């Protein structure tokens, strides 16, 4: 998927890699990055794919509460993830559906 | 209290269950009958690698089995 | 003897009253409970509460348990897939355990008082664990006038006045209201002067207790 | 300048220096005395500590046995959940003892020196209540009927007992203030709450609810028995729509909390006890709600309507407004009445607002006629579509 | 996922020939025995994962 | 939730108490029963000079010798206007003479009440109309005013005000108003009592009256007589 | 029929819900003027969103009810023509029109068209399971007479005549500056009517001539729909007009 | 001047001269703080020992005693002791208790909770005023409410009138809602708070109105302040299915909003803008005015006005003019602010891909063509009339 | 006698490793003989779908 | 019961849009790519065929191009079920106005007459509006050659070019590009139409079983409505398929 790549490798690689080149250049830094496309076509590999390129941690946020002892639930934990991400910089935070649960 | 010891006990076997990689030993086998009592973080793969289907038998399969316990 | 005679039916109509009475004739122990105070904040917990306060009826000596409003023990139709609480279950399965005569329901009867019996479940009511079901129906005309007979004992009041004809022109009324309609009528009694309550206290007394927000003169008439 | 510079540095320096003093005698760690009020609450203290009450451990009578030495004995359980067997003392007077009440049992040697005091099993309701304070009627809207109505029920009774004694007449207990909201029915509460001088309680009908499914009947439970206990109490609970809702269940977690709440309340106010020394007011906006318990009589004996005034009321409004406000009284008090009737209290104050607005923009002090006239218009016009009432006062 | 099934259900052939390399053979059987998977999610609309 | 259609403890229907209410947002109109005739005058209250006054009506007639002044919701009378024309006319082919106060008044106000919200006629209201009329008017009988209500309660007056100032002014009229007063000093004590829920002065293109007398037919006042009412409040 | 389920409720504010929802969104956009004249009444709408690619010709958001009474609508939101709502009233109208023509022998007047759309929206109110349009119509016309009117409704179903008006987007700031170009000789010069329009138009958003379309009547001739070509050559004139006066 | 200046010289003194002056004097003296005042000090570091058990005072009661509920797992009773002020203390602090007897030593603990931290979001704009084109005004009315009591609280008081808090943008979305948000708490430069409205809604049953209260108590303190609730609309329509509070909890958080608005208990300079696409699904009260004061509907922004933004939009995202602005902006029918940024956030990554750090004409044409696929452009408006 | 849950209280927890536990007792690898487990229930429909 | 069940979709909203024509704008988006082009010498409508399998019958004429009449013709974007009945009410509204005027209906005229109906459901009676906007085409002797969409509420707008369906924005948006205001002829008007589907389209060199082009041409003083048959369609393919090929380069 030659197409898939360029894509992706723009919008979540570069800046995580370098705010720099983004900043100097005048882009705002990308907030959201929304995948959409049919089931079967290696989106949540290119997820897991996309944080070792970089070399960020992929911190999964599955819905689990077994995951979750953070304040042991998480849909008000909105910041308490972002200032931890900040100190194991750099990171992507992950949602994940799969369609079963 | 109650709900805090399951979660640490999980905890505890996913961090062992990694450990066995190194020796020879072959991983934990669990079933699932229910997944939506159950995580789906404890559902993802890197520890898993192979997963077993059963679907429902058909007609030929079930009857084999239905002349042993007879 | 009774496992559990039941009262049913619109409140006001005197049940609390009625178990004072009950409580004196027998000369026994009436064993407050509360429906809500048997689930309760601890979880398992609340099962083994239930089975101490019949198990402690028993010890005082024979008793009856005046349990108010049981409608919080809890309404078995469970299929629940998704939750369902079940401290809740815990505590109606434990209730009918104690009725049953594993232990004695000839020593516990249980005087029960619910508003109705449509959100109660059939596995509580039975025949033998509620086997009397008395339905308790609104005053009737003649009750009223009863029950400002005592009232009016209480103050002091004409004899050109009486519930009785109150009750005659609408029934809109119920047992806690005459109550309130007498002690109504003795503040604008008290408010002009006066060691009574007479027929125009009364009977602007119906009307102030019923709220208005601007009233009528050719707005009805 | 130079005189300036030096006493900066100098002061700066001299707190350094001072700041073994600054703990004791100050405060904020080591020490927190002024040595006038606490020279007496901590000699009091002492003789306590000496013999066994302090460390004092928290825990609760559950029963009272005469089993096991002693023929006075309690099994008291602390809030570790370990039941111990305890005696009594005399050493220092128990004074709040009852059975199921927290008592104080010591570490040391589990004896009680001291009960802690009446029903504080909700420390959690106590704290957040505040005490009678005074709302001047320079805010509380109109002169109007509608307020009066009120206050023969809540005030005079307390006020004065004297009266309803010697006609031989029960005493108001009940009044049930309904209608839709930004009628001032919170407003009107706390006023005449002062004004009669009786203790204030207000509780939020959401914290009544909590979490687990019968934590909910341990705090109405025991907030109806401190009540009782003291000197005069009125119980203000405020704003039950949804949480005060009808008996029914869904079998994913139903309206059990909602009912467990307001069936707690039922338990303890008819009971085989009466209500005590409670007075109960209640604010709903949907009596379409609550359940035919609350309804009747013996905590609602009058039903009084506090809702949308009436058009000589929404005048007075505006004149009550007007004294709080620095504003022209070459303004006409009624011309703002006309021009906006079917308004609430609160629409009335937005008025005085806007009318505001218009005037800092301009760079007045004091706001003009010409603002209020177009505030009134599109107050009727605009404001009407989002207000509360026609949904609210449909359930009234 | 179904395309690295064809390399591990080719495995399971390379055992049950008794062989130590993966033939030619191994993987004639496995493209077949992959694409009655492929057949299955189709056929259900979802993913057969759970 | 409950329904509006419901009766209250108070002892009163939701969608009728909301009605009256709609009487008191509109702007405020006064009849005037004088033995002289009868007026009826009502505010314009205009807030643009590009509008034509003439146009701004809210004086429409019943009858050729009953004028009628509404008030509340302009557009909801505006039907019940409508359906008054049609019955006048109606009444001169079969009784051969003309229409009464009294008649085409208690004819409209069956209307008034029917509603039934669900399960019923779409030929039939959903809602009442929340306007009070005032017919005013002088017919083979005499002088008549007639009060009609969105209550439906019709009763006859001497003197009624509806709008804003409603109970206000009510108030105000029985006090002046007498039948001892004139039917150019009703004119007066009406122009004074307009003024608070008025956004400003009285003026000839701030008021519009119309009086109908004895002997004649309906007649809607020219500039000039206007402003001879205005010169002396 | 069997739907009878609510919509619309009486308020104790003292309104119907519909209308008032209707208002703002005749408060919120939609800029249509009108002005009368003393030989010509002319209505103007801008946008039909000519994005240069539409039809002009076709499209009609003046609608002729008769050849002696035309009407321009408004009300917007993000469904952004109700044309449709419009097309209710309108083809309603055009048969009535015609109708009180047929019986009575005078041409219909404004004032009859004005009574029918307070008429219109109030029955819709009283009728069970129904809703009132949101449209407001700038009702043109000539009467008995032969006298220019220009009459003006709003979503309840009340009527005014006025000598200009302008709603949309502000009515009051696009009608007190057109307020100032209401002048004796712009009533007088038919000419000048037309500029009247188009000169409103303009300031709430200059510029095109193909978003704004206004239709023109001419005593009891039929309605003419002029060409956006001659719209464009109007704006031109207009804009060195204002350079003209400041 | 000249006045002032000496007031506070002679003010900060004498605080420090009295303290002082006899302290040092009655150590001279043969009888009144001396020796004992320094041992007290002394004292209470013997007694506490180490270790020391850390508490939370709930509440003081008066009564000689405070309920301190202790870490250990259960609750005590401690009493005044150890030299300490009862009233001095306020409440929700944590509190350093002696172990060997039960004694509140002292204050200074808090032992901070990460729920404070995640409401305190503070401010930063991408955009704010002044560099917004277009419907200057339109801004200035909102003003009223949030800026201009904080600015000057001067102007309302000495009217007279109630502060204004509270204001419902409403419209619908393509103005900028969240940005206006933004832009006001950067100019007034005071505390921003930011609350999501579906962060009310929990997992956990019924501590929706507990989290508003904390809400309304971390403002308070930090005041003046605004609080920004982003979509207040979001709770009342959807029902997420991760809690079993239903309709009812959604009902009794609204209702725990307006108590600590005005209610018994108001907070004081906290005033709360609420975002909503809808005002028509929104809960009746919440939206009845006195908890709001000025009601602002926006509407899109003109085609004109797109034109002035845009120049600015290039210019951030590095300056070109061979490009087609307008074409551009014409296909796109009077919609969303957020567009002209997708084209231009769009062209320079595209730039970028390209290999250069200079944006062209083909590239604002590409990102333009890839916003179509992900936006509707302004269609819709188009197909209508 | 359980169900799916896990939208629930502490008090739905508690009630799935009892019933758990019940399910290998019986069949797992650990069974009954001549001994006999007899059960008791109002609804079977307030079970387990696995019981 | 009733109004509770009732969701009050049927209300107004203070914005001035109807929440019903809103949700079924929506519907119209999932849909596939209908579009019309204007010509000089006839007409001609470009609709996506999303019936492809290799077993088909071909019962009807095409499941998607209509004729209305025996001078109009229509494509849809939208649900195929509202398509159906609509279709149907569609021809006898086109063939009763084509009994008494005798001469082609304009297209303006053919979507007001639906539009009633629509308006009906969406304001009251709390019934669906139709899933389908439709486009017409069309010679009527009065404007010569037109083209009229109409949307869920049937509002009307008369268009030169207008697309709407999947990828509506991309599609409208390079036809303008191309073409404003009617620049071609009847041969190139066919060679865009496809170009547009091709790129809007998952598959990027289309066959006859992905797309249906149908012609409405003006031939001897006499509208012909004729749906063109796959050989056809074929030619029009390799025309604009030829055309982007330059274009690379």
């Amino acid at each position: 998927l030659d197409k898939q790549i360029k894509e992706i490798k723009e919008v979540i690689e570069l800046p995580v890699k370098h705010p720099e080149l983004f900043e100097a250049l005048g882009i705002a830094q990308p907030k959201g990055v929304l995948l959409y496309g049919p089931p079967g076509t290696g989106k949540t590999l290119l997820a897991r794919a996309v944080a070792h390129h970089t070399d960020c941690t992929f911190i999964r946020v599955s819905g689990s509460e077994l995951v979750q002892k953070f304040i042991g639930e998480g849909a008000r934990m909105v910041r308490e993830l972002f200032v931890m991400a900040r100190e194991h910089a750099p990171s992507i935070i992950f949602m994940d559906e799969i369609d079963s649960i | 209290g109650a709900d805090r010891e399951v979660q640490r006990i999980l905890l505890e076997l996913l961090n062992q269950m990694d450990g066995f990689d190194q020796n020879v030993n072959v991983k934990v086998i669990m079933a699932t009958n229910r997944a939506d009592t159950l995580d789906p973080a404890l559902l993802r793969p890197g520890r898993l690698d192979r997963k077993i289907e059963f679907p429902l038998p058909d007609r030929r399969q079930k009857r084999l089995i239905f002349s042993t316990i007879t | 003897p009774p496992k559990g005679v039941l009262m049913y039916g619109p409140p006001g109509t005197g049940k609390t009253l009625l178990a004072r009475a009950c409580a004196a004739q027998t000369k026994a122990t009436f064993l407050k409970l509360a429906g809500p105070q048997l689930v309760q904040m601890f979880i398992g917990d609340g099962a083994k509460l239930v089975r101490d306060a019949f198990a402690l009826a028993k010890e005082k000596a024979p008793s009856i348990i005046f349990i108010d409003e049981l409608d919080a023990i809890g309404t078995k139709r469970f299929d629940s897939e998704k939750a369902g609480d079940r401290e809740v279950q815990r505590t109606m399965l434990e209730l009918l355990n104690q009725l049953d005569g594993f232990q004695p329901n000839t020593q516990v009867k249980v005087i029960a008082a619910t508003n109705r019996v449509d959100i109660l479940d059939p596995a509580l009511l039975r025949s033998g664990r509620l086997d009397r079901k008395i339905e308790f129906p609104m005053p009737n005309e003649e009750a009223r006038a009863r029950i400002m007979q005592i009232h009016s004992r209480k103050m002091n009041v004409s004899p050109d006045v009486n519930y009785e004809e109150l009750a005659r022109c609408t029934d809109d009324f119920n047992g806690a209201q005459c109550k309130a309609v007498c002690v109504e009528a003795g503040m604008i009694a008290l408010r002009r002067g006066a060691t009574e309550l007479t027929h125009e206290d009364y009977m602007e007394g119906i009307l102030e207790v019923q709220a208005k927000k601007k009233a009528n003169l050719q707005y009805y008439a | 300048q130079s005189t300036y510079s030096r006493q900066i540095k100098q002061v700066e320096d001299d707190i350094q220096q001072l700041l073994k003093k600054i703990n004791e005698l100050t405060g904020i760690k080591e020490s927190d005395t002024g040595l006038a009020p606490p020279a007496l609450w901590d000699l009091a203290a002492d003789k306590q500590t000496l013999q066994s009450e302090q460390p004092l451990q928290v825990a609760r009578c559950t029963k009272i046995i005469n089993a096991d030495s002693e023929d006075p004995k309690y099994i008291i359980n602390v809030k570790q959940f370990a039941k111990f067997v305890v005696d009594l003392s005399d050493q220092v007077a128990p004074t709040d003892i009852e059975e199921g009440m927290r008592v104080g049992v010591d570490r040391n040697k589990y004896q009680i020196h001291i009960p802690l005091p009446p029903k504080i099993d909700p420390t959690v309701t106590m704290m957040q209540v505040e005490e009678k304070p005074d709302v001047t009627y320079s805010d509380v809207g109109g002169c109007k009927e509608q307020i009066e109505k009120l206050r023969e029920v809540v005030e005079t009774p307390l006020l004065h007992p004297e009266r309803f004694v010697n006609l031989g007449i029960e005493p108001p207990k009940g009044v049930l203030l309904f209608g839709p909201p930004g009628t001032g029915k919170t407003l009107c509460a706390r006023a005449v709450a002062n004004r009669t001088d009786a203790c204030f309680i207000p509780v939020i009908g959401s914290e009544l609810v909590q979490k687990y499914v019968g934590e909910g009947a341990r705090m109405v439970r025991e907030l109806f028995e401190m009540a009782r206990t003291k000197k005069a109490c009125l119980i203000f609970f405020d704003e039950i729509d949804a949480i005060g809702g009808a008996r029914f269940d869904d079998g994913a977690g139903g309206d059990n909390e909602v009912q467990r709440t307001m069936l707690e309340l039922i338990n303890q106010l008819d009971g085989f006890d009466p209500r005590g020394n409670i007075k109960v007011l209640m604010a709903t906006n949907r009596p379409d709600t609550l359940d035919p318990a609350l309804m009747r009589p013996g905590r609602l004996d009058r039903k009084i309507e506090f809702s949308l005034p009436d058009l000589e009321g929404r005048t007075h409004i505006f004149k009550i407004h007007a004294r709080s406000m620095s504003v022209e009284r070459d303004i006409r008090f009624e011309l703002l009445a006309r021009l906006c009737p079917n308004s609430t209290g609160a629409e009335i104050r937005s008025v005085c607002t806007e009318a505001g607005m218009f005037a800092i923009r301009a760079r007045r002090k004091i706001a003009t006629e010409k603002d209020f006239l177009e505030a009134v218009n599109k107050v009727i016009k605009s404001y009407a579509k989002f207000s509360a009432t026609p949904r609210y006062m449909t359930y009234n | 996922a179904e395309v690295k099934g064809v390399c591990t259900e080719a495995g399971m052939y390379a055992l049950r020939e008794r062989r130590v390399h993966v033939t030619q053979e191994d993987f004639e059987m496995a493209v077949a025995k992959v694409m009655q998977k492929d057949s299955e999610k189709n056929m259900s609309i979802k993913k057969l994962w759970k | 939730d409950r329904g509006v259609n419901t009766f209250s403890p108070e002892g009163r229907l939701f969608q009728v108490e909301y009605a009256i209410e709609g009487h008191k947002l509109g702007s405020t109109a006064i009849g005037i029963q004088t033995s002289e005739g009868v007026c009826l005058a009502v505010e314009k209250r205009i807030t643009s000079p590009l509008m034509e006054p003439s146009s701004i009506e809210k004086i429409v007639e019943i009858d050729a010798h009953i004028g009628c002044a509404m008030s509340g919701l302009i557009a909801d009378a505006k039907t019940l206007i409508d359906k008054a024309r049609v019955e006048t006319q109606n009444h001169w082919f079969t009784y051969n003479e003309t229409m009464t106060v009294e008649s085409v008044t208690q004819a409209v106000s069956n209307l008034a009440l029917q509603f039934g919200e669900e399960d019923a006629d779409p030929g039939a209201m959903s809602r009442p109309f929340g306007v009070a009329l005032l017919f005013g008017g002088v017919d083979e009988k005499g002088p008549q005013l007639f009060h009609m209500d969105p209550s439906g309660t019709f009763v006859q007056c001497d003197a009624r005000a509806i709008g804003s100032a409603s109970e206000g002014a009510q108030s105000s009229l029985q006090e002046v108003y007498h039948k001892s007063t004139t039917l150019k000093e009703a004119i007066k004590s009406s122009l004074i009592i307009l003024k608070q829920v008025m956004e400003e002065k009285l003026n000839a293109t701030n008021i519009e009256l119309a009086t109908v007398q004895p002997g004649q037919n309906f007649h809607m006042f020219t500039k000039e007589e206007l402003e001879e009412v205005i010169k002396d409040i | 029929m069997s739907y009878d389920r609510a919509i619309t409720v009486f308020s104790p504010d003292g309104h119907l819900f519909q209308v008032e929802y209707a208002q703002e969104a005749v408060k919120k956009g939609s800029t249509a003027v009108g002005v009368r004249g003393r030989d010509i009444v002319v209505l103007g709408v801008e946008k039909k969103s000519v994005a240069k690619l539409q039809d002009e010709r076709t499209v009609r958001k003046i609608c002729a009810l008769d050849d002696n009474v035309c009407m321009a609508f408004a009300v917007v939101a993000s469904v952004s023509g109700l044309t449709a709502d419009a097309r209710i009233v309108i083809n309603r109208a055009r048969v009535e029109c015609q109708s009180h023509r047929l019986t009575v022998g005078d041409p219909v007047t404004v004032e009859y068209i004005t009574r029918y759309i307070a008429s219109l929206k109030q029955r819709y109110t009283q009728s069970n399971g129904r809703r009132p349009f949101g449209i407001s119509a700038l009702i043109v016309g000539f009467d008995f007479d032969g006298t220019p009117r220009l009459y003006q409704t709003d979503p309840s179903g009340t009527y005014h005549a006025w000598k200009a008006n302008a709603i949309g987007r502000g009515a009051k700031s696009v009608r007190e500056f057109l307020e100032k170009n209401y002048t004796d000789d712009a009533i007088e010069t038919d000419d000048l009517t037309i500029k009247l329009v188009i000169k409103a138009l303009l300031e709430v958003v200059q510029s095109g001539g193909k978003n704004i379309e206004l239709a023109v009547m001419r005593r009891d001739q039929p309605l003419k729909i002029l060409s956006p070509e001659e719209i464009e050559k109007y704006v031109a004139e207009i804009e060195k007009e204002k350079e003209e006066n400041e | 001047t000249q006045c002032r200046l000496k007031l506070l010289k002679l003010e900060r003194i004498k605080d420090y001269l009295l303290m002082e002056e006899e302290f040092i004097r009655n150590q001279e003296q043969m009888k009144p703080l001396e020796e004992k005042q320094e041992e007290e000090r002394s004292k209470v570091d013997d007694l506490r020992g180490t270790p020391m058990s850390v508490g939370t005072l709930e509440e003081i009661i008066d009564d000689n005693h405070a309920i301190v509920s202790t870490s250990v797992g259960s609750e005590h009773y401690v009493s005044i002791l150890s030299f300490v002020d009862k009233d001095l203390l306020e409440p929700g602090c944590s509190v350093l208790l002696n172990h060997k007897v039960h004694a509140v030593i002292g204050v200074l603990m808090d032992d901070t909770d990460p729920l404070v931290t995640v409401m305190k979001v503070e401010k930063a704009p991408q955009e704010t005023y002044a560099d917004i084109g277009g419907l200057d005004n339109q801004i200035q009315e909102i003003k009223e409410s949030v800026e201009l009591p904080l600015t000057h609280p001067e102007y309302y008081e000495e009217m007279g009138i109630k502060p204004p808090k509270g204001v419902i943008l409403y419209g619908p979305p393509g103005t900028g809602k969240t940005l206006l948000a933004k832009a006001v708490a950067n100019q007034t430069s005071a505390t921003f708070l930011r609350v999501v409205g579906s962060e009310l809604i929990q997992k956990y049953l019924g501590d929706g109105p507990k989290l508003v209260r904390e809400l309304f108590r971390v403002a308070e303190e930090h005041a003046p302040s605004i609080v920004f609730i982003d979509e207040i609309d979001a709770i009342g329509t959807k029902r997420y299915d991760s809690n079993s509070g239903g309709e009812r909890e959604i009902q009794r958080t609204m209702l725990e909003l307006l108590n600590q608005l005005d209610g018994f208990d108001s907070r004081g300079d906290v005033k709360v803008i609420m975002a909503t696409n809808r005002i028509e699904t929104l809960d009746p009260a919440l939206i009845r005015p006195g908890r709001i004061d000025r009601k602002i509907e926006f509407p899109l922004p003109d085609e004109k006005t797109k034109k002035r933004i845009f120049q600015i939009h290039t210019s951030r995202m590095t300056l070109a003019d061979d490009v087609t602005l307008d074409d551009l902006i014409m296909a796109k029918d009077d919609l969303s602010g957020a567009d002209i940024k997708a084209i231009c956030t769009e062209a320079g990554l595209m730039a970028l891909r390209e290999r250069r750090m200079k944006v062209t004409n083909e590239d604002f044409k590409k990102s333009k063509e890839n916003v179509l696929y992900k936006k509707q452009e302004g269609t819709p408006e188009g197909l209508y009339l | 006698g359980g169900r799916r849950f896990s939208e629930g209280t502490s008090a739905d927890r508690e009630i799935q490793r009892t019933l758990m536990e019940l399910l290998n007792q019986m069949d797992g690898f650990d069974t009954l003989h001549r001994v006999k487990m007899i059960m008791a229930t109002n609804r079977p429909d307030t079970l387990d779908p696995a019981l | 019961m009733s109004r509770r069940y009732d969701s009050r979709t049927t209300i107004f909203s203070p914005e001035g849009r109807l929440y019903q024509v809103e949700y079924a704008m929506e519907a119209i988006g999932h849909a596939g790519t209908c579009l019309g082009i204007l010509a000089n010498d006839g007409v001609l409508l470009a609709a996506e065929r999303r019936n492809i399998h290799k077993l088909l019958d071909e019962v009807f004429f095409s499941e998607k191009i209509y004729k209305l009449n025996e001078d109009m013709a229509c494509s849809v974007a939208g649900i195929t079920s509202d398509a159906n009945v609509l279709t149907n009410e569609l021809r006898l509204i086109a063939q009763r106005y084509l009994l008494q005027y005798q001469e082609p209906i304009p297209c303006e005229q053919l979507v007001t007459a639906l539009c009633d109906i629509k308006q009906a459901y969406t304001q009251f009676g709390g019934k669906r509006p139709f899933g389908v906007s439709l486009l017409y085409i069309g010679w009527d002797k009065h404007y010569g050659f037109q083209l009229y969409q109409s949307d869920p509420s049937g509002n009307y707008g008369g268009w030169k070019a207008t697309c709407i369906g999947n990828n509506s924005a991309a599609a409208v948006s390079m036809l303008k590009q191309d073409y404003k205001e009617g620049e071609m002829t009847l041969k190139s008007a066919l060679a865009l139409a496809v170009k547009v589907l091709n790129k809007t389209m998952d598959v990027s060199k289309l066959s006859a079983e992905k797309v249906e082009i149908a012609t409405l041409t003006r031939e001897n003083g006499k509208t012909v409505i004729r749906v063109l048959k796959q050989k056809e369609v074929e030619q029009l393919i390799k025309k604009h398929e030829e055309e982007e090929a330059k274009a690379e380069r």
